[PDB]
């Protein structure tokens, strides 16, 4: 699992 | 003691107060009778107590939680970042944006009360049974909330 | 399970906050009740996720100051304030968040970890140990050693 969003 | 309703309107007003001057986009939907469980599944689960501080922290731009709809149910923040249906009504015009179309869209298919803070103007808005009252002032938006959750 | 969910939430959020040098303070109630410092904070009673933890700690927002307190697999409160250790002498790297994490591990069996606002270093206080400036891997192993039973 990894986080996504472009807030990245 | 203060009512879970009453506290929740207080929470909404204080956060809009903070968010509207700063042109911070917000999109909050309150479930009423029609279940919003389909849109709830698309969001990030919080199941959190409602406070002005949490709502302001949710919508701070460029954070993991801010895009999309916060969805209130049983006086908790069920999810953030949920996806609501965008209205296909062409008369929606510019000035209003995705948040507004999602709010309008959800009022077409549900009795939900939704409100919006425009990301570019800071303008407060509100949808409820198709009807779409925009550019409210803090006192306006507040009195509106109270009637619907009387 | 619930501790494994907790640990992954912690690791992913410190992963974001550490290179960005975002200050963070998270205390996990174990045996002794932290209720005293819980009451000083903003009640959330929220599910633990990396996303919420990251949002909580974003600088100069209403929730990011003080300690998040984890109680029975929930973010019980944010913005809680802890007892300060009677030491200070914390020049560079280490700051008041570390001082509060130490002062709370002196009066309870909490697991507290800190991400330095100054350097992004990861610290843990537990028992009478202050383990400072860990790697993401070292941090994660400490969490598992303390929080999961045995394996
Ligand atoms: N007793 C405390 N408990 C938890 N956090 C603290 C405490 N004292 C200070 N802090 C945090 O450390 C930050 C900087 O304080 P300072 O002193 O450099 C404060 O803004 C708080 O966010
Ligand atoms: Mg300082």
């Amino acid at each position: 699992e990894r986080l996504l969003g472009g807030w990245k | 003691p203060i009512s879970a309703e009453e506290q929740m309107i207080r929470a909404f007003v204080k956060s809009v107060e903070y968010m509207s001057p700063r042109k911070i986009g917000a999109l909050v939907a309150i479930q009423r009778v029609r279940t919003l469980q389909e849109y709830i599944s698309t969001g990030i689960p919080l199941d959190a107590k409602i406070s002005a501080e949490l709502l302001i922290n949710i919508f701070i731009p460029n954070t993991p939680l801010h895009d999309g709809a916060v969805i209130i149910k049983e006086e908790r923040i069920a999810v953030t970042s949920a996806y609501l249906p965008l209205t296909k009504n062409t008369g929606i015009s510019k000035e209003f944006g995705t948040r507004h179309r999602a709010a309008i869209g959800l009022s077409e298919v549900s009795d939900a009360l939704t409100f919006v803070v425009s990301e570019e103007t800071g303008g407060i808005s509100i949808t409820y049974n198709g009807r779409f009252k925009h550019n409210l002032t803090l006192d306006e938006f507040e009195t509106e909330l109270r009637e619907i959750l009387l």
